DNA sequence: TTTTTTTTTTTTTTTTTT
């Protein structure tokens, strides 16, 4: 009886009552152009959109109706996309469905996997990935920034990683700045943000600043995230900066802050370092230079000998060299029996 | 001690006089492969030295000369002894997995400049043998996934193909590759986006599933949307998508519409959908220029080829609704206007002389290649439409006359300077299936319902020499790389079946119709069709001895041991050489004699 | 005028000597 359901019935989608998927009479492009010309040639042009989206939000007040509206339709003629993605394919409908998609997302913060184990807010942000046309790009960016602030920790971890799918190829600068400003405060979200920051299109002198920023606060990271962050730091070396970052990493990593709770994480971390020096030879020479040049500081850690044994046991051109360096650590008193 | 053994064995095998004297000695190869069998029990002391010998043999004797007998055959045989040592040692010693498998991978990943085909062969063998025994030593694989961005593209395609039997059985390893490919989809290097495209096309090609089976469909749709976005990048990533979409259809039929609209919208950027507008493709939009650097984007030829192949598979398979007729009539309008276009609609030969000095000649040369590719695709289309209609064969002739006009344009422009460019010998867009079917229909076919329509094609001698030229090009591509360029040109069984069919047709044209029917001209005496058929026969027999060595029996059955079949074929060829000789010709075509003794030298290695 | 073959040069690999 609402204007929305009547226009959708004459467009050619059967609206299901909220168990199974919505049916399709015509193709996707046919339905989209049909509803486009239907809203075009209809009189009272600047108000039928607002009447349409008010009928839409009144329809998606229900849990099952909205949950099926997020899920993908059924082909009668053998399986296609969702009504929300098809409805957001039309540019004149886009920003209203964007707004009434984000207004009802704080409704599903504490709601998690009730009946069909279909988590709702990841399904809400699933409909924004790979939009063909984006109208309001700055407005969409500010809306997801408000969302990425107010969210739960798991939900903000989830939406933060779907950022490069969601955004186009313009607006990456202010997103990079706001993400780094979220990174300097929150240290629980160190692991996905760096993941995304290489995956956007940032300028390299932003990335080197964020790399220095995350190496500075390397002691304040929980045990589960440490091999992933060191994996990023080792994966993000060039040929030119490699000895400076390797020396910083040698001076900052301790294993006297993280020692089936810490031994497994230390195992994983040494797997990461072993595999890093195996598939990349210059990290071994960089790390031996970073230990050999530590001559004045008789604060030699455990990490110095465990890394000398690991570069010994792996790539075997270094053996004589790590035989030599270790001799000059024993005569000089810098490595001792304790 | 291994290289000496193989030199000795090659020397005896090449000569009977030494076979009579020397009684058959065990060689160091058989002794080493006995050591690996013996070591199963308790000899763990031995097996860490077996692994080091394996990788010393492979590291020291692997190829380099392609990036001869003595530098090749006792070094090929040592490097394949290495892989046999490591593959037999891998199977039984359950503790030097992860010492072979992280060292194979460490040579594949990190070297990537020196040829590493032997390690990809070994890794394919190791995986394919038992991914059931590799799910206990699997993390050594998924740590080389993180290095996949920085590799060259052919190594990424080859490494993903090799590791594919692990991706069939293991779901955790597939969902570990998807995170790498999705992360590298956006990376700032060029090769990372190509490797992401390759990996996603191979995951769509080989797999259905990527828990309720509604989300697998929306995951396929989301991957396909990312690939639809990658369709607006540079020319080569577009070209990779165009080769891949056909095989994406042909495995997962359900993605039919989601591929085809993806091409049709992409077709409509470069199509003008009004009649009586004579350049019926916008060739300007295909070339971009930014400060005198001038380059292609969206090759129309490969796009049309992918459209036409997918459309043929849509007709023949899916139907035995109102969408494919639209693309049919679009293609028919392209044919109908490409017939009555001529050369100033794309401003060719008159305004620009295709000069490799200026940007405008570059633009017109690119334009000329695009029109040549379009005409080849529409030749294949017009053949494919009907059951030998006369009108469509007239359109085939008109399209070929356009293509031949552009070829005679381009050949004269390679006449002032040299033919240093390998871009006119660049690949045809006819599948090997089509060239096989076209030559079967041209020469052998004598069904009266098709004669009146084929007789317009037979009367065109230049068309028939173009056809056998294209067949010779497909056999040359099969020899030089492993496989040919078109559709179904990466499956060895399909190239085998098309090799048998070309062999049959070229044999029938060579033996039945002699050489002495030359009533054309004295410039055509090194370019005759009965000469080219013998040349294609020579290439086919060489290529089938090299690549399809285990099938030569079932290669000859399509034309009792291999000796009687080869003897009958030698009787045909040596009768041909005899009548060529005893004719006592004073002009004496020695080219046909050289090809006959070359094909007899090829054949006589089977007796 | 172009394609193929032959001849020369250079580079790489292996052996032998200090």
């Amino acid at each position: 009886d609402s204007i929305f359901v009547k226009l959708l019935k004459i467009s050619g989608i059967i609206l299901k009552t909220g168990e199974s998927q919505n049916q399709l009479a015509v193709d996707q492009i046919a339905f989209q152009k049909k509803l486009f010309q239907t809203l075009r040639r209809h009189p009272s042009y600047p108000k039928i959109i607002e009447e349409f989206v008010s009928g839409l939000e009144s329809y998606i007040e229900d849990e099952d109706s909205f949950r099926n509206c997020l899920l993908s339709c059924e082909r009668l003629q053998s399986y296609s996309k969702s009504l929300i993605k098809l409805l957001l394919g039309i540019d004149i409908l886009q920003p209203a469905i964007i707004k009434t998609l984000f207004e009802k997302l704080p409704e599903y913060f504490f709601e998690n996997k009730n009946s069909d184990e279909i988590n709702i807010p990841r399904l809400i942000v699933s409909q924004l990935k790979w939009l063909d046309r984006v109208v309001d790009g700055k407005d969409l960016t500010t809306k997801i920034m408000q969302l990425i602030s107010i969210a739960p920790e798991n939900l903000q971890h989830d939406i933060i990683t779907s950022l490069p799918e969601i955004l186009g190829d313009s607006q990456h600068a202010d997103v990079g700045k706001e993400l780094s400003d979220l990174l300097i405060e929150n240290t629980s979200l160190t692991v996905p943000i760096l993941d995304v920051l290489s995956s956007l299109r940032l300028d390299p002198n932003f990335l080197l600043k964020v790399r220095q920023l995350v190496m500075d606060k390397l002691s304040s990271i929980r045990l589960e995230d440490l091999p992933v962050i060191i994996k990023f730091i080792l994966h993000s070396v060039t040929a030119m900066d490699t000895l400076e970052v390797i020396s910083e990493l040698r001076e900052k990593l301790d294993l006297q802050h993280c020692v089936s709770s810490g031994q497994s994480c230390i195992i994983l971390l040494f797997d990461v370092i072993k595999s890093a020096i195996r598939y990349e030879k210059t990290i071994s020479e960089a790390w031996i230079k970073a230990i050999e040049n530590t001559a004045s500081v008789s604060e030699h850690k455990v990490f110095d000998l465990v890394m000398l044994f690991i570069i010994y046991s792996t790539n075997t051109q270094t053996k004589k060299y790590i035989d030599r360096v270790l001799r000059n650590k024993i005569r000089s008193g810098c490595i001792q029996e304790q | 001690s291994v290289v000496k053994s193989f030199k000795d064995l090659q020397l005896l095998q090449g000569s009977k006089f030494l076979q009579n004297l020397v009684p058959h000695r065990s060689y160091v190869s058989t002794m080493i492969l006995e050591v690996v069998k013996n070591s199963v029990h308790s000899w763990d002391h031995v097996t860490q030295g077996l692994v080091e010998l394996g990788f010393i043999l492979m590291d020291s004797y692997g190829p380099k000369k392609v990036l001869p007998s003595l530098s090749r055959m006792p070094n090929q045989h040592a490097c394949k002894l290495g892989a046999n040592i490591l593959l037999e040692t891998f199977k039984i010693h359950e503790m030097i997995r992860q010492e072979i498998l992280e060292q194979v991978l460490n040579r594949v990943v990190t070297r990537a400049s020196s040829p590493i085909s032997h390690f990809l062969d070994l890794l394919s063998n190791i995986v394919m043998y038992a991914p059931l025994v590799l799910q206990n030593c699997s993390s050594k694989v998924t740590e080389a996934f993180d290095y996949l961005s920085f590799l060259p593209l052919q190594t990424v395609q080859r490494l993903l193909k090799a590791v594919q039997p692990l991706l069939k059985v293991s779901m955790s390893m597939r969902d570990c590759l998807i995170l790498v490919l999705r992360k590298a989809m956006f990376a700032n290097q060029l090769d990372a986006r190509k490797s992401a495209v390759a990996g996603f096309l191979l995951l769509l090609k080989n797999f259905k599933v990527l828990y309720n089976s509604v989300a697998n469909e929306t995951f396929c749709l989301e991957i396909m949307d990312s690939l639809r976005r990658c369709l607006s990048q540079q020319a080569d990533v577009r070209l990779m998508l165009y080769e891949g979409f056909y095989d994406v259809l042909r495995r997962n039929s359900q993605l039919a519409n989601s591929v085809m609209q993806t091409l049709l919208s992409q077709l409509k950027q470069f199509y003008e959908p009004e009649p009586d507008l004579l350049p019926p493709l916008k060739l300007e939009a295909c070339i971009l220029t930014q400060g005198d650097q001038i380059s292609l984007q969206e090759p129309l030829d490969y796009l049309l080829c992918c459209i036409q192949h997918c459309l043929a598979w849509y007709k023949n398979t899916v139907i035995p609704e109102a969408f494919y007729e639209d693309l049919d009539d679009i293609l028919e309008s392209i044919t109908n206007r490409m017939i009555k276009s001529e050369l100033e609609d794309f401003e060719l030969d008159k305004s620009a002389d295709f000069s490799q000095s200026t940007s405008i000649g570059i633009k017109n040369n690119i334009s000329a290649f695009l029109v040549m590719g379009v005409c080849e695709v529409l030749i294949e289309y017009n053949f494919s439409i009907s059951s030998f209609s006369k009108n469509r064969f007239e359109d085939i002739l008109s399209l070929f006359m356009c293509y031949k006009k552009l070829s005679d344009i381009l050949n004269e422009k390679a006449g002032k300077a040299k033919t240093k460019m390998a871009n006119k010998t660049s690949d045809s867009l006819l599948s090997m299936k089509f060239v096989s079917s076209l030559l079967t229909a041209l020469f052998r076919d004598s069904i009266q319902s098709h004669q009146e329509s084929l007789s317009v094609l037979r009367s065109s001698n230049e068309f028939m020499r173009y056809a056998v030229n294209v067949a010779l090009q497909k056999v040359q591509q099969l020899k030089e790389t492993g496989h040919v360029s078109g559709p179904d040109g990466q499956n060895p069984e399909k190239i085998f079946q098309n090799l048998c069919d070309l062999t049959r047709v070229l044999l029938w044209r060579y033996t039945s119709i002699p050489t002495s029917v030359e009533e054309s001209g004295k410039k055509e005496k090194g370019k005759s069709i009965s000469l080219l058929c013998l040349e294609g026969l020579q290439k086919i027999f060489s290529a089938v001895q090299q690549f399809y060595q285990p099938k030569i029996q079932q290669f000859l059955r399509a034309l009792v041991s291999v000796t009687q079949r080869t003897a009958f074929q030698i009787r045909q060829f040596q009768r041909s050489l005899l009548n060529l000789l005893s004719s006592q010709e004073e002009d004496f075509n020695s080219k046909e004699a050289l090809l006959l003794v070359t094909v007899l030298t090829s054949l006589s290695k089977l007796l």
